[PDB]
Order: C-alpha cells, then structure tokens, then sequence
C-alpha cells in the first residue's frame, strides 16, 4: 500500500514526464513555437480473454484543464478512446487537449485492481504499453 | 392565456430533464410567480426564460467531460454462482408451464 | 409573492438593498429605483419599535409556511414603509436629498419634520448646484467656500449663521444643515448680517 | 460555440434592454399625463370660484 | 439586473475559452463599465456584445 | 504516400511545404504522419 504513487495500494499505476518524451526535439523550432496536445489515444496489446473489457484509466497530473477534460478512461485497449463517438466538430474539448508539451504532467496510466483475478494473466501478457499522442503546431 | 399554459409545461420538460440528466431533484429552477394577474399574464416569458438561463448556466457550470467505461457480462459464470448454469438451465426446461 | 418568487434576495448587505429595490418602488410608485434602495435603507436605519429589520424581513418572507402572527408584523413593515414614502411625498424632497436624509435622518415626531423641512428648503435654495453639495456632504469635503457658492450668499454669511448654534468649522452632516434657513431668513426679513 | 452561446444571451438582453426602455419612457409619460389632469381639476376650482 | 449577471459570466466564459484555445491570458476583451447605474445597466449588452 | 519499410509502432519524421508566399498563414506548410495516402489531417472533410 502507498498512496502518492509517482500495486500502488491494490492498483498499478504508470508515470512519466513529458518533458523528458522530447517533443520540442522532433521537430525544428522554425516550423512553430507553440506545440499542444490534441488527442491521446491508448493501444495495449494483450491477450484478452473474449468477452472481457479492460480495466485501465488515464490521467493528466497537473491541473491547467478543464474539470473532467484531464481524466479520461479505457474500454478494451486497442486504439480506443475514452468516447464511444469520435468526432473533432463537437465543442466539448477531447480529453487531454490544450496541454502543453513542456511540462507540468507525471503521466498517470492507472490500473485498478491488478491482484490476483482475471485481470492479473492480462496484465501479466501486456509485452508492451503504446500510446498515440496528436499534438498541434500552431 | 391558453398559449402560456402551453409554454410553462416546456420549461416543466426541460426542468424534468435537467433533474433526470444530472440527479438534481432538490434544486428547482422554473418556479411560480411568473403569471401575475395584476399584469394580465404581461411579461411572463421574460421571468420563464430567466429561470432557463439560469438552468442553462448550472448545466453548463455542471456539464463537463465524464469517465465512459464498458463491461461485458458472460452470464454464463453468473448463472454459476447459483451452479445451475446456462448450458443445462436452459436446457432442462421442457414444459409448458 | 413576487418578492417570495424571482430571485432569492441576496444575503449580503448592500445587495440586499439593490436586489429588493425595484418591486418596492414598484409597490410604492416611487421615481427611480435608487430612491427605493435608498428607502429601504432610511427605514433601517431607524424606524418606530417592533419593526423589521430588512435582513429580518428577507429571512421571514422566504420562510416554509408563514404563520398566523408574524404575517401582520411583516404588513405593519410595509406599513411603515408607505409612511415613510408619503414622507418623502409630502415635502417633494429629490433623490439626493432622499440619499442625503437615508443614512439616519429621525423621522417620527414633528420637532424632526422640522428639520427635515428646513434641509429641504436649503437644498431648494442650493437648486441646480445641489448636486455637488450633497456629494460632498456624502463626503467629509462640503467647505462653506462651496456651498456660499451654491446659494449665490456671501463666505461670510454662511460662516455667521453657523457660529450661531455653534457647529462653525465643521460642516460634515445635514442637521447643521438644517440650521440655517431660518437664520437666513431671519437676516433677511430684517436687513442684518447673521 | 461558447462565444455563440454568449453571443445569444447577450442579445436577448438587448432586446430587455430595449423593452425596458420603453416601458420607463411609457410609464414616465403615463405619470406626465395623470399630473395634468390632477392640476387641471385644481384649476377648474379656481375657475368656478 | 438579474439577467445581466447571467450573461456577464457567458462572456467570462467565452474569454476564458478564447484565452485557453489561443494561449492569450495577457489580454482581455471583456472588461468592466457594462453596467452603469446612472443607467440602470441600459445598454449593458451592447457594450458586451 | 511513402512506401518505406516501417519498424511496427513507429511514425515517419516528414514535412511538406509550399515554397512562394501567396496562400494563407498555416496553409502553405503539411505535416506527415506514417507515409501511405495520409493528410496532414487527420479528418478529411472538404465542407470546413
């Protein structure tokens, strides 16, 4: 058990920083100064029994969003977002847009309950966490 | 008359569907007093349409993005909690009761 | 009702006052809804006894049910009210003199309708510069250099009519106001300085 | 879509602005009109007498 | 007077939207002076607007 | 489109331009994303 987790408590939890993705190094500075997070999209390739959803939640650790506009969710992991629609015209922010790329996030990817049940064989089987990041250069 | 009759139901709706989309049945937005006969009824859509923003502005400060989570059920493993599951508990029932 | 419904009146002072303004000078067919917001407030500042207090009268008249008493208490306030506007009707007194006389001019016996009487009849004499007088009245900056200036009377009239009922460099509220119309007059029916 | 939404309102209060208005402008000839016929009453009393 | 705080925040909001899409917090747009009680808060929403 | 052999999980580094100045601000300069019939979009609608 251990909150302030950057098998957390009974859940597994993930963290990264951004600043340390080098986002401003993929691209010259030339081509625009300002670079901002527009979508995030999971994709977790495991072997999943049928029939079975995918425990998993994502979220934004600082606090510059809107209210539930930094937490998003997951359903079964393979190019999912936390929507059920996909759709840019709606004027309800995606999840996780607006952020800026320099820093201010310890990229929280949580997992409630990763003890022993159905979930522990899947995320004993996840080789690999992927992630898809669309960002705007303006 | 008969036409603010009419319009004081809609606010009704859209209360009852505020209250049913955000489980808020104690709060109460369209309220009474917006017919004064002393006034013949004169300026009962301006209070109506008060009471709207008003809803509209605690939706909007309410409405925001929300978790969306879906789960699968196999009810073959929940007809085995009971152990008379589905793979013989249908298939047993033969009968015209 | 109408108070009851609409807006829930807020529980802050001076928005009290401004929220509750425009059906009292509705109900009482005042001018300005100023006139109204300042009337509930020379209610409050003082009023004959057993009368209620406007943050009294806000917690009463949003209450589950009204009872049999305290429905004629809050009526004997309205009451009040109506007797204070046929005050405010009774001498014409204009908007500032009202907002002047709102932060605690006694009213409710005659030796202060007097008084009342007698700023009324200076700020008549002060006529289309009462505005600035009464401004700086509301402030602590109403000199007798400005207001000799307002009554088209000499600097050295003014401050002779004030030594008499000694207030003389002071002049920061209406009662030493009120004193001078009749030492005005008196100086003027016989043809002496005050 | 938000500036929209403000946009909306915002128009909705000129048209109470403009309603406003014209029932000050109304009532404040309708009292105009009320204060001539009281004075022209006190005055027909003079004139009889 | 009830209906001006109602719309004031919807521009507050568009202000905000407009300083989070574009990352502008230096600047603003919707500032005070909307209501004049002289007025009464007549043409509040034209100011807004 | 370009059709290169790609690591699995892996985007393609591309930038695409117009080299005149008479177009609009963002417009004259794409992006690229993994290199086979992409936009710099990522929908593709011609009613905006």
């Amino acid at each position: 058990g251990s909150g302030n987790i950057p098998t957390a408590d009974n859940q597994l939890h993930a963290a990264f920083n951004l600043k340390a993705l080098n986002i401003k190094d993929d691209y010259p500075e030339a081509l625009g100064t300002t670079r901002r997070i527009k979508q995030i999209s999971v994709t977790l390739p495991a072997l999943v029994e049928p029939y079975q959803d995918m425990r998993a939640i994502f979220r934004y650790g600082g606090n510059s969003l809107p209210a539930g506009c930094k937490a998003i969710a997951l359903s079964h992991g393979i190019n999912d977002d936390g929507l059920f629609r996909l759709d840019f015209n709606d004027g309800r922010w995606l999840p996780f847009e607006g952020i800026p790329v320099d820093d201010d996030n310890s990229l929280t990817l949580s997992f409630p309950d990763a003890t022993g049940e159905k979930q522990k064989p899947l995320l004993l089987s996840l080789t690999d966490i992927i992630i898809h990041i669309r960002y705007t250069i303006c | 008359y008969r036409f603010y009759d009419l319009t004081a139901a809609r606010c009704m709706m859209a209360e009852k569907a505020y209250a049913w989309q955000t489980n808020d049945t104690a709060t109460r937005y369209i309220k009474s007093g917006a017919w004064q006969s002393n006034n013949a009824g004169l300026m009962a859509g301006e209070s109506l349409l008060l009471n709207l923003a008003e809803m509209e502005q605690a939706w909007l400060k309410r409405d925001s993005r929300s978790l969306e989570v879906t789960r699968t059920v196999s009810l073959a493993a929940v007809y085995r909690t009971d152990n008379v599951t589905l793979a013989e508990g249908i298939a047993d029932l033969l009968k015209g009761n | 009702d109408l108070l009851r419904n609409g807006g829930i009146d807020k529980t802050n002072t001076k928005t009290l006052y401004t929220t509750m303004a425009p059906v009292i000078t509705a109900a009482m067919q005042l001018d300005i809804t100023e006139s109204g917001e300042a009337l509930l407030r020379w209610l409050d500042n003082n009023h004959p006894a057993g009368i209620l207090t406007t943050s009294e009268a806000r917690k009463l008249i949003i209450k589950k049910g009204q009872t049999a008493g305290d429905k004629e208490k809050l009526a004997a306030w309205c009451q009040a009210l109506a007797q204070r506007v046929l005050v405010i009707r009774t001498f014409t007194l204009s908007n500032a003199e009202l907002q002047t006389l709102s932060q605690g001019a006694p009213a409710g016996t005659i030796t202060e309708l007097y008084n009342i009487s007698d700023f009324h009849n200076l700020i008549n004499r002060c006529g289309e510069q009462a505005g600035t007088v009464l401004d700086a009245l509301q402030s602590g900056t109403l000199t007798v250099k400005i207001l000799a200036q307002a009554l088209n009377l000499s600097e050295e009239v003014i401050t002779q009519a004030l030594t008499l009922a000694g207030q003389k460099p002071e002049l920061t509220t209406w009662a030493q106001l009120a004193v001078l119309p009749p030492r005005l007059d008196l100086a003027d029916t016989l043809h002496i300085t005050p | 879509q938000a500036l929209d939404s403000a946009r909306s309102l915002t128009g909705q209060l000129m048209q109470f602005g403009s309603t406003l208005l014209g029932l000050i402008e109304r009532r404040d000839a309708e009292a105009m009109s009320e204060l001539l016929q009281n004075q022209a009453g006190e005055l027909m009393l003079s004139s009889l007498r």
